[PDB]
Order: structure tokens, then C-alpha cells, then sequence
């Protein structure tokens, strides 16, 4: 049971610029991760699995990085609709297992 | 289109029972690793249960001994029976198909609110 | 007249839990003086037979099944135990008499380049019958066609790599495991001592 901690809690960046979100683990997680964008009002949506592989369809504007116990997601140019909550999910024990984070709130201006 | 639709959400008195149901489309369930997730209002998420493609199921510790997963393979659907609902279990429950290392959880359900009488 | 257990355990070529390796011991004197008495054995446990009686037990044949699994999955090799490796890959019976041994091969089989040569089984259509070799090269599915003509959906390959590399913690260090099954069916015993 590896506990994941996201940071920071909130982030407000001008439109059109980059955005950086950190998610911190307590054990080793190697490259077992994923990133979900839960736009407010419905179920989450998978963006990037494994270490940085972009899920099908998912706009190239997203970029994942990190390995070991520390990972980061990066957005090239935030549009008005990018405001949502994001979660880093680990799965080092897959059958049966997953462990979610606390979420991060991203807004614009 | 490929989707997962849910039912059973409502209100029940504590200690009471309930049954959640999950229907799918354009994808099979019998041979797909199924996983039920839930979300407390305002909080994070937590893995609740999983059923395999051979039948050997597993449950989380927080709900171990109280919940039982089953699936009507004949009509391509999943089910989750709940009992002894206590004050914590008021949450929205999601249905998901998780693959794991070859693609993490992707297809999710519209959800279903589950609150208690009080 | 000693058995070839020495080689069996020291060949340091163990293949995979996918299509495990077997040997039918017969026509020897089972010493055991080194078995479960050698120094670097980590875990040894048998069901049905006591160790000293074992050193005095006698049988018709032996079946050894060596393979390599991830350390956190050793608990699934057990009578009727349920999980992934024990439900779709290799399943030992409920009344299985004999012992298993597991070594933390955290040095012998690992490479900075990724010692993922072995591909364990992560997609099976239905649970295994005990000792059912299911080595296969197919595409498990959801949509009409397999990945030969489709991509993304229904493009799964049951052989998934391990990715053994040295930074991995203990829970992810390749454990080599060997299981012994003594058969007693009506036949002259060629293994005793």
C-alpha cells in the first residue's frame, strides 16, 4: 500500500502558458502510473498511462515525466476548458490493486 | 457506443441492503478484468472490488466480508450486492474496466449516488 | 547413484513461469543431505510430509518444476491458493504433498538493460486445471478480430514482460522457485535412500 501525495493543491496560470503538476509516492513505483482528468460533473478520463505513454486520442498538449518515486505532468498551452481535477493512480500490484491521490485543482486567471 | 451504464442508486436505512447493477456494450465482460470504484463527496477515490475472467474475485479490506460481486454473463453485465451499509458508505459508485500495465483504467460509468436515510 | 538435483537447481538458466520446466526423477538414491540443508535456501516448506521422515521417505517417482516469479507473488504458489499466477499461469492441486523452495535471485538474473526476457501470463480465458501447460501464442480478445488485423482494441498479447532491473525493491526481485511432487502409484520404487 504505497501512499501517493499530490502537490501543489491549487495552481492558477495565465492562458496559453505551461502548467506543472507533481505527484509524490512513498515507495518505489518504477513506471506504474496513470493520470486522470476529472472535469467537474462526471467520471474521470484517462490521459497518460505507464510512465508517459499518451492514451489514444488524448491531445499531444499533455506531457508526463518522472520515474521511481516522483512524477510530473506538464501541459503546453492551457485552453479555457482545461480547468478540472487531476489524479495520479498507482498500480504496482495490479491484480487486485490501485491507490489514488488527493487531487489537484487547476484554474485560469 | 462502448459504454457502461449503472443502476441501483438511491436511499436506504443504515444496516439495510442494496444491489448495484452495471451494463456494458460493444465490449465483453466475462473475459474482461472488472473493477468497481467509489467516491465520497469531495474526497478521493478508493478501489472497492474486482472480479476476474475465471471467477476468482477479491475485495478490499474496508468492505471485506460484506460485499459480493457477481455478473450475469448471459447478457453482458456486472453486479455488486451490498449489505450492512454504515455511516461511511454514502458515496457515488463507478463501474470500470481496468486492463492495468497494458493500458490503465479507461472506460468508466456515469455513476450512481448512494446515500443513506440518515 | 546420486540424483541430478545438483544440476536441476544450479543450472542457472531457469526459463519462466510461462511454460515451466519439468523433470521426472527416477533410478537414484535421494540423499537430501543438501536439500533444505544447503546454506543459501531462503524458504522451504512441505505439506503432507515432515522433513526428517522425508529424509527417510521413499517413492516411485519425483516431479520437479522450477520457474522464476516476482517475490511478491510467492504466496500464490500454495494448495488451491487464488490470485493471478495461481489461477491463469500455474496451479498446484489441493492435496499436493511435497515442498517448494524459493531463492531471491536479485543478482543472478537481472540486467541494467532490463532482464525481461521472460513473459508471464496475464490474460487467460478460463482457470487452469492442475499442471496444465498452456504455452500459446494467440491474441486474447474483446472485439471481433485479433491484433493481426486490428489495433488498440482487442490487441492484447498474453506474454507480458517483467522488466527486472536493479533499482527494483525486494518485492520485485526475481525469486526462483522449485516444487517437488512425489507420486506413489503402483510401481517399483527407484528413488530411495
Amino acid at each position: 500500500e504505497r501512499v501517493m501525495t499530490q502537490s501543489p493543491a491549487t495552481l492558477s496560470v495565465s492562458p496559453g502558458e505551461r502548467a506543472t503538476l507533481s505527484c509524490r509516492a512513498s515507495e518505489s513505483v518504477s513506471s506504474d502510473l496513470a493520470w486522470y482528468q476529472q472535469k467537474p460533473g462526471q467520471a474521470p478520463r484517462l490521459l497518460i498511462y505507464g510512465a508517459s505513454t499518451r492514451a489514444t486520442g488524448i491531445p499531444a498538449r499533455f506531457s508526463g515525466s518522472g520515474s521511481g518515486t516522483e512524477f510530473t505532468l506538464t501541459i503546453s498551452s492551457l485552453q479555457s476548458e482545461d480547468s478540472a481535477v487531476y489524479y495520479c493512480q498507482q498500480y504496482n500490484n495490479w491484480p487486485p490493486g490501485y491507490t489514488f491521490g488527493q487531487g489537484t485543482k487547476l484554474e485560469i486567471k | 457506443e462502448v459504454q457502461l451504464v449503472e443502476s441501483g442508486g438511491g436511499l436506504v436505512q443504515p444496516g439495510g441492503s442494496l444491489r448495484l447493477s452495471c451494463a456494458a456494450s460493444g465490449i465483453t465482460v466475462s473475459r474482461n478484468y472488472m473493477s468497481w470504484v467509489r467516491q465520497a463527496p469531495g474526497k478521493g477515490l478508493e478501489w472497492v472490488s474486482v472480479m476476474f475472467a475465471g471467477g476468482s474475485t477479491f475485495y478490499a479490506d474496508s468492505v471485506k466480508g460484506r460485499f459480493t460481486i457477481s455478473r450475469d454473463n448471459s447478457k453482458n453485465t456486472l453486479y455488486l450486492q451490498m449489505n450492512s451499509l454504515r455511516a461511511e458508505d454514502t458515496a457515488v459508485y463507478y463501474c470500470a474496466r481496468d486492463l492495468g500495465v497494458v493500458g490503465a483504467t479507461d472506460y468508466w460509468g456515469q455513476g450512481t449516488l448512494v446515500t443513506v436515510s440518515s | 547413484n546420486l540424483c541430478p538435483f545438483d544440476e536441476v537447481f544450479n543450472a542457472t538458466r531457469f526459463a519462466s513461469v510461462y511454460a515451466w520446466n519439468r523433470k521426472r526423477i527416477s533410478n537414484c538414491v535421494a540423499d537430501y543431505s543438501v536439500l533444505y540443508n544447503f546454506a543459501p535456501f531462503f524458504a522451504f516448506k512441505c505439506y503432507g510430509v515432515s522433513p526428517t521422515k522425508l529424509n527417510d521417505l521413499c517413492f516411485t517417482n519425483v516431479y520437479a518444476d522450477s520457474f522464476v516469479i516476482r517475490g511478491n507473488e510467492v504466496s500464490q504458489i500454495a494448495p488451491g491458493q487464488t490470485g493471478n499466477i495461481a489461477d491463469y499461469n500455474y496451479k498446484l492441486p489441493d492435496d499436493f504433498t511435497g515442498c517448494v523452495i524459493a531463492w531471491n535471485s536479485n543478482k543472478l538474473d537481472s540486467k541494467v538493460g532490463g532482464n525481461y526476457n521472460y513473459r508471464y501470463r496475464l490474460f487467460r480465458k478460463s482457470n487452469l486445471k492442475p499442471f496444465e501447460r498452456d504455452i500459446s501464442t494467440e491474441i486474447y480478445q474483446a472485439g471481433n478480430k485479433p491484433c493481426n488485423g486490428v489495433a488498440g482494441v482487442n490487441c492484447y498479447f498474453p506474454l507480458q514482460s517483467y522488466g527486472f532491473r536493479p533499482t527494483y525493491g525486494v518485492g520485485h526481485q526475481p525469486y526462483r522457485v522449485v516444487v517437488l511432487s512425489f507420486e506413489l502409484l503402483h510401481a517399483p520404487a527407484t528413488v530411495c535412500g
